[PDB]
């Protein structure tokens, strides 16, 4: 298997557009094409070339937003649940299979930039999160919260 | 098995080699020049078949009398059986009356 | 020999006081009213008018719609039509495309 | 019943007949279509080149 | 001088004459030398696409004769005596070892002798085919009209770039009146040319026509064509073959 | 037949219903030709079907190639990762509009 990229019939603007328009997201463009690109491929893209900016800051505001945010709606529905319980429980709907399971179908890994294919799910997961993190200075906090709730909840 | 296992060598036509290029030329011989000869008389090939049309019975009989002098021992003989047959299937054979 | 030339024709904001001249060059300086009345019955003046029209305009009546071309205000109607010349790819790739759709060209 | 056998007698007759028409107007009326030269022409666009 | 060309031949009162342009090979800008009128009938009739495949497809398959031949079950040699008899063995029964049923057997229906295909359509037909013909390509824009086939020069090159010039396309037919009498720049040219064909008047035919994308005629044979086709309609039934005399037909 | 095939259980992608529908069509791949009755069909589609329907639909990215084929297609791949193709082949336009029209409505 190879990246879908390294495969006929491919623009990966045009993509990224879609990508986009299939989630009913207004998206900074900019700012999703910056989502994509991981710290391993900017490594491997230098020694390459040797014969652009990381998704840290994105990535890490996603989840930070996310846990906040999935902690806000599970207290509010569960009130009878403990710190503990739903601690666990947000923690697997930030898991990396389930998290992954979502990204695959979603696409994210078609748009995604990495050193190796298939995707290991730590980037995936890291590139899921930027994702989010784009959305959110994209659209504030409640359109993305929306955006939560239509695809982590739903797991 | 009885199927192939290759590609055949691809076959090119010349579609504009001379024989292609002028095909059908002279057919209006009759009509645009003042009927000094028939088209038929562009037809090349056997004595008894020149612009003459007809079923094997027909075509056998034609042969046989036209060139039936001048062809070889076995072979006549092998028209004439051909013939007799063909008189027997169409005269005495067949679903309609 | 010329460099094959292009078909394209965009019709001139001059054609109407254009073609005045040209008929009354080929018909005479006295002209009648209406002059889009004006029959081209006659083969050398129909010859003349479209020939000086050919020569300037870089388009030609082509020879299916001649017979067509019976009266002046027919040759009128006939210049006011635009042909616009391009390959298929042309003219899909600049047609208001929407950003989704992707057009490529293997000839 | 209803109406006796005098009442009824020619009732329905002229419904009866004028259907019969309707028949007679349906067989007598076929015929060969009509010859449009439309499609014939239209046998040429199976050439239609992009270019 | 312009060049002006009249119908000779006496036109339908409800009928109107075509025209088209007449041009020169002697130049590459020399097109639009003079105009001329044509016959309505040979050059403006019915689009009738069913003539012209009849016409096509007896074109095709008249001169058409066939040589394939096989040998049936008494041609084949030997096959004389019972293989084996009927009632004794386990075997099938069998009369020879010849049959259809056998290898190396005769054909049971098989391709027959010398075949031919040769028939003929009406002459009124055939004569209607080349009237569609020239009425299609002066439709379609493939149809040129020429004063002379007189080329500046012999040189091959000249000729197919002239074609490039004026938008003919792959393939031209170039029609002249005579075989005798067609000048010697054209059949310089012409010869060593392959999808450029140089036929005499009589040569032409529908087959060709279709074949080639341009069509190109000289004055003399426009009118010799008009001429003939027009023939066709407004004569008599036969009494004998054209060929012999009559009191005013060559 | 249903034992000499294999089966499945309903289900959708990521219960697709439930906070909002994502058509699942992601990716549209026309194969055509300029020349040739097979493409014939296909090539009108082009010229008037296509641009519409893609605005129609701004989720799927269309790829028209226009190279020489005998036989045209439609490769149509879905988020899930599955691929459909479809030989358009001899078609009119109006049921190659119904093929990719049940194409873009199915996961
Ligand atoms: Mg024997
Ligand atoms: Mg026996
Ligand atoms: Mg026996
Ligand atoms: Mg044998």
């Amino acid at each position: 298997p190879v990246r879908r990229s390294e495969k006929p019939n491919w623009d990966y603007h045009a993509e990224i557009q879609a990508f986009g328009h299939r989630l009913q997201e207004n998206f900074s463009l900019d700012l999703l094409k910056t989502a994509f690109v991981n710290s391993c491929y900017i490594k491997s893209e230098e020694a390459k070339r040797q014969q652009l900016k990381s998704n840290q800051e994105l990535s890490e505001q996603g989840t930070s937003f996310s846990q906040t945010c999935l902690t806000q709606f599970l207290e509010d529905e569960y009130p009878d649940m403990p710190t503990e319980g739903i601690k666990n429980l947000v923690d697997f709907l930030t898991g990396e299979e389930v998290v992954c399971h979502v990204a695959r179908n979603l696409a994210v890994e078609q748009l995604t930039l990495s050193e190796e294919f298939p995707v290991p799910p730590a980037v995936l997961q890291q590139t899921f999160f930027a994702v989010i993190g784009a959305l959110l200075q994209s659209s504030g906090p409640e359109r993305t919260a929306l955006f939560i709730r239509d695809f982590l909840i739903t797991q | 098995i009885g199927i192939r296992l290759t590609l055949p060598p691809p076959k090119v036509v010349d579609r504009w080699n001379e024989k292609r290029a002028m095909f059908g030329v002279y057919d209006n011989i009759g009509i645009l020049g003042n009927f000094e000869k028939h088209p038929k008389e562009l037809i090349r090939g056997p004595i008894w078949l020149r612009g003459w049309k007809g079923n094997e019975l027909q075509r056998c009989i034609r042969k046989r009398k036209m060139v039936g002098s001048r062809m070889f021992a076995d072979d006549l003989h092998n028209l004439n059986k051909r013939i007799r047959y063909l008189y027997k299937h169409f005269n005495r054979h067949g679903k309609f009356r | 020999c010329p460099p094959l030339r292009s078909r394209a024709y965009t019709p001139p904001e001059d054609l109407q006081s254009r073609l005045e001249s040209y008929v009354k060059e080929v018909f005479g300086s006295s002209l009648p009213s209406n002059w889009q009345d004006i029959s081209l019955e006659d083969s050398r003046l129909k010859f003349n008018l479209l020939a000086h029209l050919a020569d300037d305009l870089g388009h030609v009546v082509p020879n299916s719609r001649l017979h067509q071309m019976c009266r002046v205000r027919d040759v009128l109607d006939f210049y006011n039509v635009p042909i616009q010349d391009r390959s298929k790819f042309d003219e899909l790739s600049a047609s208001n495309l929407p950003p989704n759709l992707k057009i490529t060209w293997s000839y | 019943p209803y109406m006796t056998r005098e009442q009824e007698r020619g009732h329905a007759a002229v419904r009866r007949r004028e259907a019969f028409e309707a028949i007679k107007a349906a067989a007598t009326s076929k015929f060969p279509p009509h010859r449009f030269i439309a499609d014939q022409l239209d046998h040429l666009n199976v050439t239609k080149k992009w270019s | 001088e312009p060049v002006l060309r009249k119908v000779e031949l006496p036109v339908p009162t409800h009928r109107r004459p075509v025209q088209a342009w007449v041009e020169s090979l002697r130049g590459f800008e020399q097109e639009r030398v003079g105009l001329a009128d044509l016959h309505p009938d040979v050059f403006a009739t019915a689009p009738r696409l069913d003539i012209l495949h009849q016409v096509a497809m007896w074109q095709k398959n008249f001169k058409r004769i066939s040589y394939a031949k096989t040998k049936t079950r008494a041609e084949v040699r030997g096959g004389g005596r019972k293989p084996w008899p009927q009632k004794g063995t386990g075997r099938a029964r069998h009369g020879s070892i010849r049959s259809p049923l056998w290898r190396g057997g005769g054909v049971a229906h098989g391709p027959r002798g010398p075949t031919s295909y040769y028939y003929m359509l009406p002459m009124k037909v055939r004569a209607l085919g080349l009237k569609v013909a020239l009425t299609v390509k002066l439709a379609q824009d493939d149809l040129h009209i020429m004063d002379s086939l007189e080329l500046p020069t012999g040189d091959p090159q000249y000729l197919t770039e002239l074609a490039h010039y004026r938008r003919w396309g792959d393939s031209v037919l170039l029609v002249d009146l005579t075989h005798e009498e067609m000048p010697q720049s054209i059949v310089e040219a012409t010869s060593r040319l392959k999808t450029f064909n140089l036929i005499p008047a009589v040569g032409l035919n529908v087959h060709s026509m279709l074949k080639h994308q341009t069509l190109v005629l000289t004055l003399p044979t426009v009118a010799f064509l008009e001429d003939k086709l027009l023939w066709q309609d407004s004569r008599y039934r036969p009494l004998y073959p054209f060929s012999l005399p009559y009191s005013d037909f060559p | 037949t249903a034992r000499g095939t294999p089966s499945r259980f309903l289900a959708s992608v990521l219960h697709n219903g439930l906070g909002r529908y994502v058509q699942q069509l992601q990716r549209l791949s026309f194969s055509v030709s300029r020349d040739g009755a097979s493409s014939r069909g296909a090539r009108e589609f082009v010229e008037r079907e296509v641009i519409d329907f893609a605005r129609r639909n701004p989720g799927v990215v269309i790829y028209v190639n226009s190279r020489p084929c005998c036989v045209p297609r439609v490769v149509a791949e879905y988020l899930n990762g599955a691929v459909r193709e479809e030989s358009i082949h001899c078609k009119s336009v109006e049921e190659i509009s119904t093929l990719v029209q049940k194409l873009a409505d199915q996961s």
